[PDB]
């Protein structure tokens, strides 16, 4: 992937985060746990979703071959359409197997680039007071309990709170 | 303590192509084409197809004696005919403008038919033995199209002038038929005819035709070296017919009023069954039931179906590339 | 002490569409497709259209009678035909190859009329008895085609064995017209053309051609039960014309001088009206003055247009996201 | 964004800066500013406008639908033709709605990684000297007058001259 | 001690566009276009293509006495046609549906030459003296087609009734010709066919055709104020025909069994020579030979060619920007 | 680039590096020389051929024109068939310039992006143990021989065994 996260420096997902496609594990006292980030998760459900309908839309047409006739002698008119009918399927063949191969390209790129952004969001809160493995883990110079886990999620954790106790552990 | 950041995995073993890549299994996708069909013929907006069986467009159309089941009104949502029909032009000759005839008919709806020239308006002409062997009904060896009478000179007599008209007062077209025999030697028009130079004149506002019989003899087809010209013509609304002939001329009888579809209108060549079903999609090898965007089933339809294209697969990612460990 | 790194906001409320994402306000952008248009036809390279006002394109060509405003040479950048104009085929009958003739002249751009067969030509003849009520000018109830001569045989005589020639001399090719007449009657015909078999024949080194009239009464069209059967050609430079019949000949008097136009030439079926001024683009719909890509007034036009396209709106996002605080 | 910097770690726009694209806010003890980064700003024009110009240039064709008439007898080739130019009106349709939509799409991007590249520009240059504050914004540890700024943004922000200082400071 | 992470540079000038970007070096890429042909024509499949030289597709066909280099059997991978030859049809005529004859045999691949009606056919009139110095061979200032037989009224009797039957056996399609004579005065008609009103008649199981003759004087062509209708069919296997006339018949003799093309069939109007070697692809002006996808040659070839589009160049970038130092 | 690595922080590429697309130079008391990184190079050149595979492999039908001819009075469908193969021509040079333009400016951007990638897979090894230049080269903190070297290309460098000798120099 571009963006190096996905299949990259993390290098597998989690088969025990079912309810969301990014998300944490966090691990403290009071024990392990998986959680969805829902926000970025329901964020990128619908800009994918609103993809896959403005395709659906734009193919929303019909190109409509016939069952008309041609005698012998119009050869010509007969070949005409048939040239034609064979035209537009190939043009629209093309459009569809080629818009699906590009798409699919720039959709997985979009997870690469969302997984990543939402380890920056973390690694900008941490700073000091945690220890970057490399892996998209952090591990804290202090105590974290449930609601310091809880604001580092919704991006309310509080670096001086906890800096004297980090930094005497860090150093 | 420690927290990490992560991403989704799953059971999933379907895959996608990319530009990039290709068979890349994901957590989640969606596919876009329908390659399932019933194979069969249903209804189209709850309205039943009208199946031919073993009578082709023509021999439906101008009354072959063997197609009487499909005679009278039909509606339909649209055309199945079958590909080994017998029962179509049975006395040899051609049908003018015939593939301009079939588009014109697959784009109806409904029929109507009812007697256009009752036989009593050929005035001194014989109208009842105009018949051959060459078109049998299903119960005698000679007999002749329900919409069409050939007349012939009566007694001894000569053939005099006879006459028609028709004036279209209705809101419909009118699709009518005609014909001019051209018989194999000067004997047998002498024959049915008597002598002299014989013709067929017909006019309207907007059209008019005149053909004078091409005596020769062609291949014997049907036990007949005698041709019979066919034509046929549409009757607008407000206009009026005038038939005028000496002789060889296979006179409108039946005709049809004709409602044209608002829609599209198909004629399917098909052996598939017609069965007790209802559908939104029609296409000429079967059903197609989807909420797909794509089908690579066929280009050929009636009703509201997927674009047609030449995929076997249009899968589109949703979901992420599924790494489980 | 500090610096920021930032991003431009402004007072934009324009905003795009895209794959991820609806209606994203950015700060710039640009619309590529134009949906406005001058109601009005104007001048093409600074030349006028043709505006036929109540004369069809038949009834121009053919000379009706009432349509003497055209009558002579005309230059046009297009064609403006008025969808109720009542002055076309007035003596009933059909123009072969009409499609094809309103296409031909559809890629002209000037016609000059000329004398291609002075009545002189025709001997033994009367060519002053040619009128009809059928064919009234704004002046008499009985007038005929100015383009064409309707031939009758002279005080009791029989009608002769006509002539005529023209030698197309020019650089320009040479579109006429001519018909055949087909009375209702026997005694019509023998009290307008005598006794005998009648025939039209003409010739080029390119083309021959070969009528006779078919006598039968069709409906009443404008008092007629008779019909003509109405023809054009053209005469290529170089090419000679030679005309021969004995009867039922309605003859070429004047013809046209045809300059076809290297461009394209188009016929625009509009009650719009043509105004005093000029355009680079004309669609059937209106003038379009745009510096655009795009535009989804008309797929029908003249001169160098935008391409025609269904959406209605192209907006390329240029700018950023507006995200103003 | 897939950069995650526009309407992300940098929450909003300036209207305050309206000489350009991308930029920079300085603060000292002369005071406060916009400028516009002329470089990066100028190649985005460059860029746009170049892609601006390529789809205008390639949608320079045009499919002519015609007046011609067709008889009654002449309904195949009348519907064939019908066919054909609807046929076309909807390829094109397609072609500039799908294009438009793409091209949006990796247009807001582009601006986007800008933005983020120019972040990361200044970042690397101050590196010990100033803190990150998470937003686009650095708090030197040292004076940075108005000739310290504009060696920021031209890119010749010497580092050394102000580390001794800035060590103080910091620790 | 240090390592550092870079990218490749080279010495490549070859540049490629993006839609942000024109004019950018880089290491490696590739072109998908070909705008090279080799000007001349080959063997397509090894099968050698037909140069007609300085005869026309109908002077070969018909037997016009001076493309006797082609007379007889022909196979072909395609048909070379030169620009300004001289041999087509030498009396002066129309050959009807001509445009769809081209479009038939262009869709062969072989014709055999074959009698199919011996002039022995004909009874009671001369097959002898059918010339004209309309149609010169090499030798003699008066011939005539070698496919076709010009046929006038013996001595001094009356032209009768003839007649021919030939009934196809085989397993191939028979295109054949045939003709109708158009006399300038009733003279040259009395003097050749005799008194009377003469027709042709022919017919199949399928087709059936009737004409007389058309007497009038049109423009010389060929020292012809005389003219000739020509016309052809195809005989299908199985069906047979029979011919009818009693004057005015230009009589088919000679034919051709005719093999149609599974493939595509091609045309080439081109004054490009003819050599001695293989090709997979070949354009109307000259070869290609490539494993590109795109040319810009021409959209007219036959055998398999590359897409055909208007750019001069489409360079896929696949190495990075070169930025050497 | 909108990475920011190819031609930006890293400013030019390697005329020395002729085995590959990306890779490395290092500088210890064994000497100076350039290595490919194949993995990233090969992932890449796969990607690539697969691209170009692809567009081949969509690009693989051809619309027929033909040499049939038409009569005087056979203008309307003369020009029917002029105007539907103008019409094909014109869709394909479209998708065919269009694909081009488009695809070049992605295939540039993945090669700046991985790249980009190499860069901080190195970045993440060495942590404190290198200094960071700020333009895709990192002096040690220690010495790094032949090994050493190797280590860190692929990805096994050993923070732990060099971070007490590094702190020393480094502090
Ligand atoms: C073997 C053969 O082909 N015989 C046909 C015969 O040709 C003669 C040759 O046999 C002989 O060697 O040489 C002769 C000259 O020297 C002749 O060429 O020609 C007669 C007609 O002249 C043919 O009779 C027709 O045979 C048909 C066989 O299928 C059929 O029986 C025809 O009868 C009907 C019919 O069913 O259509 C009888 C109908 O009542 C009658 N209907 C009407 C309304 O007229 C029609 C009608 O008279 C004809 O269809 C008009 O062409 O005929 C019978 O006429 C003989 O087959
Ligand atoms: C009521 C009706 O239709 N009457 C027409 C008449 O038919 C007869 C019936 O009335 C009667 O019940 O039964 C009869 C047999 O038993 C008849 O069927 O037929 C005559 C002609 O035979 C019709 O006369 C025509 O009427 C027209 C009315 O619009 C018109 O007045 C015709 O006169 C012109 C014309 O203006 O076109 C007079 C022109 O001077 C003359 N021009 C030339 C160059 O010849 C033409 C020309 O003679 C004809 O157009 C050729 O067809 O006629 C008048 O002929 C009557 O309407
Ligand atoms: C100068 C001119 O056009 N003369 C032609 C002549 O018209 C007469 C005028 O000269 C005169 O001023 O006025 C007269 C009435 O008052 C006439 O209009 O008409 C004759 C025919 O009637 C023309 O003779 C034809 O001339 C041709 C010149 O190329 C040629 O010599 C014709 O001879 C052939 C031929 O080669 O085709 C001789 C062939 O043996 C014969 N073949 C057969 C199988 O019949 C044919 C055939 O008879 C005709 O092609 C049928 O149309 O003719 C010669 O007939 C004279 O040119
Ligand atoms: C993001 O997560 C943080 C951490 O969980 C959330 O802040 C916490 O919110 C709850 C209720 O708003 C607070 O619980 C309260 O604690 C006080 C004593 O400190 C007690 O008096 C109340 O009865 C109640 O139990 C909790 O203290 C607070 N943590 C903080 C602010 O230090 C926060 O709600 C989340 N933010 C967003 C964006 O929703
Ligand atoms: C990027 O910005 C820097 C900082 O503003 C620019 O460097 C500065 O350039 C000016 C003139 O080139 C220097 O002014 C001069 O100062 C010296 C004394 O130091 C004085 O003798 C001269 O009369 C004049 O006033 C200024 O010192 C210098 N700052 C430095 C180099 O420390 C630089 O021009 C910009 N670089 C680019 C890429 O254009
Ligand atoms: C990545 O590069 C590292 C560093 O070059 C590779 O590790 C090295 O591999 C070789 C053989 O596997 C080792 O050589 C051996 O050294 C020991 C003494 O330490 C000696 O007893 C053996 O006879 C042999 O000479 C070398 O020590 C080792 N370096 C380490 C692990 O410290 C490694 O193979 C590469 N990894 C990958 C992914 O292939
Ligand atoms: C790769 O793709 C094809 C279908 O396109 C499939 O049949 C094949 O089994 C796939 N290979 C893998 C990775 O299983
Ligand atoms: C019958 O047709 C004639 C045209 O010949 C028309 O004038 C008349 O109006 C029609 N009948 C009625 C009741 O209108
Ligand atoms: C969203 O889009 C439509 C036009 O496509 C517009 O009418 C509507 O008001 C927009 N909604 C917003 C965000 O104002
Ligand atoms: C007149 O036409 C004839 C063809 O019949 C031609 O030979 C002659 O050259 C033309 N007139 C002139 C002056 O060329
Ligand atoms: C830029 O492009 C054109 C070809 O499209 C070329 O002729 C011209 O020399 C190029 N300019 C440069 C950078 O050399
Ligand atoms: C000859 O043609 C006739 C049709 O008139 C056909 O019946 C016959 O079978 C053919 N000859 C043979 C040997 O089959």
């Amino acid at each position: 992937g571009i963006f190096g996260a996905i299949a990259g420096f993390i290098e597998g997902g989690w088969t025990g985060m079912i309810d969301g496609w990014y998300g944490y594990h966090h691990e403290n006292s009071q024990g392990s746990g998986y959680a969805a980030d829902r926000e970025s998760t329901q964020k990128a459900i619908d800009g994918i979703t609103n993809k896959v309908n403005s395709i659906i839309n734009k193919m929303n047409t019909q190109f409509e071959a016939v069952d008309h006739e041609f005698s012998n002698l119009e050869r010509r008119i007969g070949n005409l359409n048939k040239r034609m009918e064979d035209g537009f399927l190939d043009v629209w063949t093309y459009n569809a197997e080629l818009l699906v191969l590009l798409e699919n390209e720039r959709t997985l790129d979009l997870h690469d680039a969302n997984v990543k952004n939402l380890y920056e969001k973390v690694k900008s809160q941490l700073r000091d007071n945690a220890n970057d493995l490399g892996n998209g883990c952090f591990e804290f110079w202090h105590k974290c309990d449930n609601e310091c886990m809880e604001s580092v999620k919704n991006g309310t954790y509080d670096y001086p709170k906890y800096q004297k106790e980090s930094k005497l552990n860090r150093q | 303590d420690k927290i990490c950041i992560g991403y989704h995995a799953n059971n999933s073993t379907t895959q996608v192509d990319t530009l990039l890549e290709k068979n890349v299994t994901v957590t989640h996708s969606v596919e876009l084409l329908e390659n399932q069909k019933e194979k069969r013929f249903c209804k189209i907006m709850n309205k039943a197809p009208l199946d031919l069986k073993d009578c082709t467009i023509e021999g439906w159309i101008l009354g072959n004696p063997k197609c009487d089941l499909l005679l009278g009104d039909q509606s339909w949502s649209y055309i199945v005919e079958r590909p080994n029909a017998q029962n179509g032009i049975c006395y040899p000759g051609v049908l003018n403008e015939l593939e301009e005839l079939k588009a014109f008919i697959g784009s109806g709806e409904r029929v109507e038919r009812f007697e256009m020239f009752p036989k009593s308006t050929w005035a001194g002409v014989d109208t009842s033995r105009g018949v051959t062997n060459a078109c049998p009904s299903y119960t005698l060896d000679s007999s002749f199209y329900r919409n069409l009478v050939w007349l012939v000179k009566t007694d001894s007599a000569t053939y005099p002038v006879i006459k028609g008209t028709y004036n279209n007062t209705g809101t419909q077209p009118i699709l009518y038929f005609w014909g001019v025999h051209h018989p194999l030697d000067t004997t047998v028009q002498d024959n049915l005819y008597g002598s002299g130079d014989k013709y067929v004149r017909m006019g309207t506002e907007s059209m008019n035709f005149a053909k004078s019989p091409e005596i020769a003899a062609r291949p014997a087809v049907n036990g007949q070296r005698s041709r019979i010209d066919y034509y046929w013509s549409v009757l607008r609304p407000g206009e009026t017919l005038n038939v005028e002939s000496n002789g060889n001329l296979i006179a409108p009888w039946y005709a049809y009023k004709f409602v044209s579809t608002n829609k599209k209108g198909a004629v399917f060549k098909s052996d598939l069954p017609i069965e007790n079903c209802d559908a939104t999609c029609q296409t000429i090898t079967g059903v197609l039931r989807t909420n797909k965007t794509f089908q690579n089933v066929s280009p050929l339809w009636i009703g509201e179906c997927p674009k047609y294209v030449k995929s076997e697969s249009l899968r589109l990612a949703t979901g992420l590339r599924n790494v489980p460990q």
